[PDB]
């Protein structure tokens, strides 16, 4: 089980 | 050896020539580093067609020309705290040139926003492609490789780090080439950098650890795209960072039992957590990497000339097409003119 869909990117951890 | 005479010298000669270029395009990226074009359009100047990612598709009135407007609300760079980061962004945009790197056109800003006006790539987000057919047959994933593999190797000869390698940020042009967008992470780094940035899947191990960090984390995150394009999933695969986090950082993969030992080898060299170990951060540096058995078959000229076929050519209609983008539900200019000062380089 993961992640499918479009991934945000973090600014910070 | 593994060449014979004929292949080595070609292969050596071949490697002169990658310096004799990149030396002469440091040279043309640092005069425009140095003196950044500003204020080269208006918002007047065009007509907002559709919203397509806010980037919004756009006609210029005098050309006729279609173009991708990316909107940034000052306000809220700002309280994010990526001032820094998209003061980078068109910075090193409007310095860049290369086939495979997205071309800023236009920018300027207004009261409230900031306005980058790029080509419009109509092929749509490598992602929807790949989350549609599923995955990518090694071919195919190669050919998308080594655009990335030459698109690095320019950029970090410039000191450049990328910082957000993903299906996500990588368009496909009508000729089925890739265009590289999102450069709101990259950075000009001589050395060492600290910023905690990226997306938890495609991070190296040495940013969760907060470690200083270099060029090399591009380099674990191309093994990072290519397992996801062959795999159609990528590597560190859970439902919540924390736990993605913890792959990344165990040093283990696992591979599906179609991908090639080639492959395999490959990716195991580039999802390296030892930095002495990883591929594009040795002695040898980036021809580790174009030297790899996996891509014994690329002809790294004909990618570069975009002389190669295609492996496949998105549906294109006509010059104002948007089939290949999603669907989005106005533009608010203030009377007062805001952060006026932080953007004041833009
Ligand atoms: C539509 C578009 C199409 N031609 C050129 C573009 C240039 C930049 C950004 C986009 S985008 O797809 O909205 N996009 C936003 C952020 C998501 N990652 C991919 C980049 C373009």
């Amino acid at each position: 089980a993961g992640r499918t869909g479009r991934r945000q990117a973090i600014h910070d951890i | 050896g593994h060449m014979g005479n004929a292949a080595a010298a070609k292969k050596g000669s071949e490697q002169e020539s990658v310096k004799e270029f990149l030396a002469k395009a440091k040279e043309e990226f640092l005069k425009k580093w140095e003196s950044p074009s500003q204020n080269t359009a208006q918002l007047d100047h065009f007509d907002r067609i559709k919203t397509l990612g806010r980037v919004m598709l756009v006609k210029h009135k005098e050309t006729g020309n279609h173009y991708a407007m990316k909107i940034l609300d000052k306000q809220k760079v700002v309280k994010l705290k990526q001032i820094e980061h998209t003061l980078n962004e068109k910075r090193i945009l409007q310095a860049v040139n290369f086939p495979f790197l997205v071309k800023l056109e236009f920018s300027f800003k207004d009261n409230s926003n900031l306005y980058m006006v790029m080509e419009y790539v109509p092929g749509g987000e490598m992602f929807s492609h790949l989350r549609r057919i599923g995955r990518f047959s090694e071919p195919h994933a190669r050919f998308y490789a080594a655009q990335i593999v030459l698109t690095f190797e320019y950029l970090h000869s410039l000191d450049l780090i990328y910082r957000d390698l993903k299906p996500e940020n990588l368009l496909i042009d009508q000729q089925g080439y890739i265009q590289v967008t999102d450069f709101g992470f990259a950075k000009r780094v001589k050395g060492r950098t600290w910023t905690l940035c990226g997306t938890p899947e495609y991070l190296a191990p040495e940013i969760i650890l907060s470690k200083g960090y270099n060029k090399a984390v591009d380099w674990w995150a191309l093994g990072v795209l290519i397992y996801e394009m062959a795999a159609g999933y990528p590597p560190f695969f859970a439902d919540q960072p924390i736990q993605i986090y913890e792959k990344i950082v165990s040093g283990k993969v696992r591979f599906p039992s179609h991908f090639s030992s080639d492959l395999k080898d490959l990716l195991r060299n580039l999802l390296q957590v030892d930095l002495t170990k990883r591929f594009g951060n040795l002695k040898n540096g980036v021809n580790d990497i174009k030297n790899h058995k996996w891509f014994a078959t690329t002809d790294w000229i004909a990618i570069y000339q975009r002389k190669v076929e295609a492996p496949f050519i998105p549906k294109f209609k006509g010059p104002g097409d948007t089939s290949n983008f999603d669907d989005y539900e106005e533009i608010r200019v203030s009377i007062n003119e805001k952060c006026g000062k932080e953007f004041t380089e833009f």
